[PDB]
Parts: structure tokens; C-alpha cells; sequence
């Protein structure tokens, strides 16, 4: 499928709009993103912040000002003519029921499929909390795409100024397992469909990995064979340094 | 004297991306923030001025477009006034020309606290951003001639030629400054997200390597055979060590898949 | 018969197990099962020589609720093995 | 068979042709043996130049 | 309808049609116009035999020689005639075992090929876990309602 790539300028901007706005009482901060969604890799080069207010007890009441949409368009076209509105982002990982109503507001302004961006301001997860969903025909479903970081000298350089393998992956696997454990327990309390369909396919596709263990060790010893000649070459580097240091000792005594 | 000018971490990436996009034309944008007396300049958010082909002249500043955008920023949570503007100088150092100084004099009557910042997005790609600020004179600690800018430490004058010629004698239209950035505990982890999504991407390199696993180790061993004969004809080590180091890391990652 | 013979790694079936359910000889076993396999319902095949039928996992097997309580403890087993091996990688 | 045109093995007793021909695997023995053999000459030159 | 019978071919009704209904087979009107009964039927039986042999290589692991004569309706010498011809053409890969009177249609898999598909299976499980991970939050709206 497609891919989502976001520069750290957009990631840091969405995370800094929570403290500046001083949003409290468990509310959300909605903002718009700019970029080019026409290619297979969506690149977000710009982001903004718009005022958003929605009632917690009533999900049928929402308000969004359209002046900021027309004001930022006239502002960007006078600066960067290659940037258009590809969608919008939210302030939290948890999805609400208003995602379908907000999608109808930008469908007239956006000339392509609206991109749903999800950014966690709390950063209570592991790895990259930022999520990217794509709304397509289901009524409507949200297809998620992997989010990456843009590699360029216009962004990552400023990151290096501010700031300055499997062990991390195993901790990420525990996060995915705990999500399925709580989903099954909470499902039984509400009773006594798409999740159960894909759950039985995981078990049948690590008890099954033991059948290939006979053929697994075939390429495992090759690593040790590659490491055997790897360690032998390491002696030629250390012994040559000993011979080099031995010649330095003779130069200091004769001096 | 030396003065510490605090700049938010969000303002650095905005001023860098704006000036780096267009290489020529020497773009410009405004800033927002607060002040602490005369010895501290704080920058929170920055503003982006519209593009013009005049190269930062007296006609490149639109008061109509400036007044309409600031009214929308007050409703988005920005209560801070304009602390100055930044000007890009690609390929050169940090210095002010005759046009930049004359343009800077036009804003002295409006806001005397305005700060003219010289940013170089081109030469700042080495990991240390080269940037400097130039503040106007609001006095109140000064009148005619006095000694502002306490807390003198860290870097020196630098700049190029004329700006460092007169510092205490004429402080009016130009004097040197320093750049500092303020961070918090939450903003640190915001850029730490670079390293199960990455767990699947880590196995993608080993997935296609399983087909070539016979051809991958063969090209490395045959390469080490030619490097070994190089040391036999000596009577080298750097080329042999760098080749072997790439093979050691590839074997450990393959074990991680099991 | 697939869910009945399934224990851990073995979904394999024989001809006598199918011949008792369908009440048909070994000729009609390979005829009817292969038709359902070609439609995409099963990835497996049939071995006529050794009288063994290998069947993979394709059908999503709807009408759940029997295995929900069983698969819940299986996820705990995976959560425990990764946690135990994860703590061993921190010390060593 | 002896000319290496087609690898195979016959059977005189039962009169059959058993499965024989199989490919080889590189980067295991021949590549490792020739690599260690070249490194052995390097070690001999280390002690010679160390004195 | 015969196109959908390529993979499912049991050769039960194929010799029935070849001996009974030949509207486009031995009589051509709007395309070839017709030549002879042996001209169109020469390559006809060669392809119908190839229809089953391609399915066997992709489905059946091994089949006895006595069973191949019941399907293809050939003799012991005629069965291996069409099978050996497809091997030299680089289409069907099968090892005929005479002592066991069977034919091994399963292609040999090396140690690297078995571990290759294992790497795709591990990456496939991570795709299902990724799918289930985003379905919990999506379906949570109906749960928390």
C-alpha cells in the first residue's frame, strides 16, 4: 500500500500546540497539515493549529471556523505554492466518534483523499506514538499506514542541534499483546467480529515454528562459521598493533 | 558585553525550514515572544512574511497582510507581541548590509524592541546552527550611552568586520548578541521517536537477505581473500578491518531473527 | 474433521477418516475435496500413495465463542515467554 | 558418471538408477579453507618481522 | 465453463464430450473453415492431457502409476510419454519412481527456500497483529457507546 512520511517540524509543532494553548479539562486541539498526497509516499511539510470546541456529553455539537482555512491558503500561496491541504491531525491517540463528521468539513476543500493524522501528546506509548489513518469506502473505514520521518537537511539538522535493537523490539511486542488481552476480557463482560476473524489466523500461521527447526539450524551454524573466520581476522589487527607498539618501544629506548 | 537570547525549540525548525526551502532571494519572517528587562530576549513563535522579488526592501513589508494575520494568532493562543524579524543570508556569514540596516531603521519608530536575526540555513547543516541576532534600542536603561547586557560569558564577537568594529561606542543600529535555546523534559522526548512498527521493518532487511544469504557471505569472504593477499605483498589493515566490521554486525542481526 | 484432528501442529487427515463421514470410497474423496481446494477454501492437498491428506489454514472458521476462552490463555503463554526471554536479555 | 557429464549412481544387483546428483554449497568449506590458508601465511610473517 | 474447469479438471466428462459433442472441434465454419478430423484432434488430446498434468504438479504430491492410467486413460508406456515431454520443455517438474510405481510431483526445496517462506510468515503475522491492533480502537466506539 501507500506510505506516510512526516518531517519533525510537523511532529514537534503538533506536540507544542497543547502547552501553548493551555488545553485542559480533557479537550482536543485540531490542526491542519499541508503536503502532497498524490504520490505513493505522503510527505507533510507544513502544519497549523485551528480553534476547536466540542461538547463532551453531546457528540452532535461541533464547531470549526472556516476563516482560518481561507486565511492560511492565501498566506501559503504567497510563500510556498507547492503546499496544499492534505488533511488534519488530532491531539490524542484514542479515536472518537466525530472523525466521520470532521471528514465531511474538509472534503470540499481537499482535492484528494483526506488524510487522518493521529498524534499522541502524552507519549505514553513505545516507539513512535504518531498514527496515520486513511478514510476510504467500507459506511466508511479508516485504513492505517506506517508513519516514518523525513530525511532531509532542512529538518533533521535542527533536530541534531536541539538534542546535541531486539531488546527494544521485544518491549514493543509486549505492547501489542497487552492490547489483545484487555480486548478479550472486556468483550466477555459485555456479552456474558473483525478481531476474531484475524485472531485465529495468527495462531495457525510459536508452536508451529518447531517443525522447521531441523532446517533452521542449517543456516544458524553458517553464522558461527562466518564468525569463526571473523574472530581469526581480529587477531591480525591486534597482533599487528602489538608489533607496531613493539617497534615504538625500540624507538624510545634508542632516543 | 554579552547577552543571552532564549529561543524556543519550535522556532528553530520553522526559521530553518523557511530559509532553507528557497536557496536564493534571502527570505524573511517575523517573530513573537516576550522580554525580561533589557538583558533577556525570549522568542516563542515566529511568523512567515510573504515572498517578494525585492530582496528584503522597504517595499517588501505589507502592513495590510501583517495586521490581518496577527488578529487570528491572538485567538490561537498567542498573546505575545512582535519581538523582531529574521533574515536569511545564504552562502555568507552573519552580517548586515546597507539595505538591511536601512530597512531595520524603519521599524525603530514602531517597536523599539524589535530584533533583527541573521540566520544561515545553508552553512548550518554541519550540526551546529549558525545564527545571530541584532536588537534595536528601546533604552530606559540607556538614554544616551550606558552599559547594558549583563551576564557576559560563553561565545565571543565573531560576525565579520564592521559589526565588531564599534560595540560600546555606537550601540544604536548594530551590536553583537548570542543565541540560546530553552528546552523542557517533555520537549526532549518529542525528538526521541526516531528509534512493533519498527520491529516489522527490522525483519524486512533479513527477509530479502534469506534468498541471498549464500551470495551475501560469499561476496564478503572472497573480498577478504583479496585483502589478505594485500598484506602478503606489503613486506591493508584499514581496508581489512572495515570490511570485517560490516560482516560482524550482519551476523548478529541474523541471530536476532531466531 | 479438520477441527477434530487438530491438536497442535497436525491437521493431517487420512482416507479412512473421510470415508466414514462421507460414506464414499477413496476415489470420491480426492474428487470432492480437490474441488473445494481449487475454489480457495483450503491450501492443502491430498496424497494418494501414503493415504494422507495435508490441510492448511484458510477458512476463517466463523461462529466463534468456543475458542475465545481457549485462545485467551494461549495469548498469556505468548505474553509470558516474551516477558521471560525479555528480562534475560536485559541482564545478559 | 565418471566423466561428470551427468551425476548418477547405478545398481547392479536390482538394476536401478538411484537418486544421486545434488548441487554444492559455497562460502562454507572451500571459501573458508582458502581464507584460513592465506591467513596462516600472514601469521608466519608476523613472528618473522617481530624479531 | 471449460475455462473454470482447468484447475478442477477430473477428466470425467472430457472423454465424453470428445466422443459426442464436437460443434467447434471437428467442424469449423466462421474461423478456420475445417480441414480434417485428424488435424484438429491431433493437438486436442495433447492439451487435455496437459490440463491434468499441470494440476497434479501444483496439487498432488505423488500419484501411483496405476492411478494415472485411470485418469489420463492411457497405458504404462503412453502415460510417461506426455509426462517426460513436459519435463524437457521446462513446464512440469516431476520425478517418476518406477520401483514404487509412483511419480513424485513435489518439487525439492533447499534449506534456504524453506527458511525464506518462514521469514514471510513472520512478517505476515506482524501484519495481522498490526491489523488487529487498529481494530481495537476503531471498534471501541461501539463498545464505549
Amino acid at each position: 500500500h501507500e506510505k506516510v512520511t512526516i518531517a519533525p517540524l510537523v511532529l514537534l509543532s503538533a506536540l507544542d500546540h497543547y502547552e501553548r494553548t493551555q488545553t485542559k479539562e480533557n479537550k482536543r486541539c485540531v490542526g491542519v497539515i499541508l503536503g502532497d498526497a498524490n504520490s505513493s509516499t505522503i510527505r507533510v511539510t507544513n502544519s497549523f493549529a485551528l480553534p476547536f470546541e466540542e461538547d463532551e456529553k453531546n457528540s452532535d455539537v461541533w464547531f470549526l471556523d472556516h476563516n482560518y482555512i481561507e486565511n492560511m491558503n492565501e498566506m501559503c500561496k504567497k510563500i510556498n505554492a507547492k503546499e496544499k491541504l492534505i488533511g488534519w491531525y488530532h491531539s490524542g491517540p484514542k479515536l472518537r466518534a466525530s472523525d466521520l463528521k470532521i471528514n465531511e468539513l474538509f472534503k470540499k476543500y481537499t482535492q484528494n483523499n483526506p488524510l487522518l493524522l493521529i498524534v499522541d501528546v502524552k507519549q505514553q506509548g513505545v516507539g513512535l506514538p504518531t498514527d496515520a489513518y486513511v478514510a476510504i469506502e467500507q459506511e466508511k473505514t479508516f485504513l492505517h499506514l506506517p508513519c516514518t520521518i523525513e530525511a532531509e537537511e532542512a529538518e533533521e539538522i535542527g533536530v541534531e542541534h536541539l538534542l546535541r535493537i531486539r531488546l527494544t523490539n521485544q518491549l514493543k511486542s509486549l505492547k501489542g499483546l497487552q492490547s489483545k488481552l484487555k480486548d478479550v476480557v472486556e468483550y466477555l463482560d459485555k456479552v456474558i467480529h473483525t478481531i476474531l476473524g484475524k485472531l485465529q489466523d495468527v495462531f495457525n500461521l510459536n508452536n508451529l515454528q518447531k517443525a522447521l527447526t531441523v532446517k533452521t539450524n542449517d543456516e544458524l551454524m553458517v553464522i558461527y562459521i562466518s564468525n569463526l573466520v571473523r574472530s581469526i581476522i581480529a587477531f591480525d589487527d591486534l597482533i599487528e598493533n602489538k608489533i607496531q607498539n613493539k617497534k615504538i618501544q625500540e624507538q624510545r629506548v634508542k632516543d | 558585553t554579552k547577552e543571552t537570547v532564549y529561543i524556543s525549540s519550535i522556532a528553530l525548525l520553522k526559521m530553518l525550514k523557511h530559509g532553507r526551502a528557497g536557496v536564493p532571494m534571502e527570505v524573511m519572517g517575523l517573530m513573537l515572544g516576550e522580554f525580561v528587562d533589557d538583558y533577556t530576549v525570549n522568542v516563542v513563535d515566529v511568523f512567515a512574511m510573504p515572498q517578494s522579488g525585492t530582496g528584503v526592501s522597504v517595499e517588501a513589508v505589507d502592513d495590510v497582510f501583517q495586521a490581518k494575520m496577527m488578529d487570528m494568532l491572538k485567538q490561537t493562543g498567542r498573546d505575545q507581541m512582535v519581538v523582531g524579524w529574521y533574515h536569511s543570508h545564504p552562502g555568507f556569514g552573519c552580517w548586515l548590509s546597507s539595505v538591511d540596516v536601512n530597512t531595520q531603521k524603519s521599524f525603530e519608530q514602531l517597536n523599539s524592541r524589535a530584533v533583527a536575526v541573521v540566520v544561515d540555513p545553508i552553512q548550518s547543516v554541519k550540526g551546529k546552527v549558525v545564527i545571530d541576532a541584532f536588537r534595536l534600542i528601546d533604552t530606559g536603561a540607556l538614554i544616551n550611552n550606558l552599559e547594558p547586557r549583563q551576564t557576559t560569558s560563553n561565545t565571543g564577537l565573531l560576525n565579520k568586520a564592521n559589526i565588531q568594529a564599534l560595540i560600546h561606542g555606537l550601540n544604536r543600529h548594530y551590536y553583537s548578541l548570542n543565541i540560546d535555546y530553552h528546552k523542557t523534559a517533555k520537549e526532549t522526548k518529542m525528538l526521541m521517536n526516531l528509534h512493533y512498527e519498527e520491529k516489522e521493518e527490522s525483519n524486512l532487511a533479513a527477509t530479502k537477505s534469506m534468498v541471498k544469504i549464500a551470495e551475501q557471505y560469499s561476496k564478503r569472504i572472497e573480498e577478504e581473500k583479496e585483502l589478505t593477499e594485500e598484506e602478503l605483498k606489503t613486506r591493508p589493515k584499514k581496508h581489512l578491518s572495515e570490511t570485517a566490521d560490516e560482516t560482524l554486525e550482519n551476523n548478529i542481526v541474523s541471530v536476532l531473527t531466531a | 474433521l479438520i477441527e477434530t484432528v487438530f491438536v497442535k501442529n497436525i491437521r493431517m487427515l487420512s482416507f479412512e477418516d473421510i470415508s466414514k463421514a462421507t460414506h464414499l470410497p477413496k476415489d470420491n474423496v480426492e474428487h470432492l475435496v480437490m474441488r473445494a481446494i481449487s475454489l480457495g477454501l483450503l491450501k492443502g492437498s491430498i496424497d494418494q500413495v501414503n493415504e494422507l491428506v495435508t490441510i492448511s489454514w484458510v477458512q476463517p472458521r466463523i461462529i466463534s465463542g468456543d475458542q475465545i476462552t481457549k485462545m485467551k490463555d494461549r495469548l498469556v503463554e505468548w505474553n509470558d515467554q516474551v516477558e521471560k526471554l525479555g528480562k534475560k536479555m536485559e541482564a545478559r | 558418471i565418471l566423466d561428470k557429464i551427468f551425476y548418477g549412481v547405478l545398481d547392479q544387483g536390482n538394476g536401478w538408477l538411484y537418486v544421486y546428483e545434488t548441487p554444492n554449497q559455497d562460502a562454507t568449506y572451500d571459501s573458508a579453507l582458502e581464507l584460513v590458508g592465506q591467513l596462516n601465511k600472514v601469521v608466519d610473517q608476523l613472528f618473522e618481522k617481530a624479531s | 465453463s471449460l475455462v473454470k474447469l482447468f484447475t478442477t479438471n477430473e477428466l470425467m466428462r472430457w472423454p465424453i464430450v470428445q466422443k459426442t459433442y464436437e460443434p467447434v472441434l471437428n467442424e469449423d465454419d466462421l474461423a478456420f473453415g475445417g480441414e480434417a478430423n485428424k488435424h484438429h484432434w491431433e493437438d486436442l488430446q495433447k492439451r487435455v492431457i496437459e490440463h491434468n498434468l499441470r494440476v497434479i504438479s501444483e496439487y498432488y504430491s505423488r500419484i501411483t502409476l496405476l492411478r494415472l492410467n485411470e485418469l489420463l486413460d492411457l497405458t504404462e508406456s503412453q502415460t510417461e510419454t506426455y509426462i517426460s515431454d513436459l519435463v524437457n520443455q521446462g513446464i512440469i517438474y516431476a520425478k517418476v519412481n518406477r520401483p514404487a510405481k509412483i511419480v513424485n510431483f513435489e518439487k525439492p526445496k533447499n534449506s534456504s527456500q524453506l527458511l525464506n517462506e518462514w521469514s514471510h510468515n513472520v512478517d505476515e503475522l506482524l501484519e495481522h497483529i498490526e491489523t488487529i491492533g487498529h481494530l481495537i480502537t476503531k471498534e471501541e466506539i461501539m463498545h464505549g457507546l
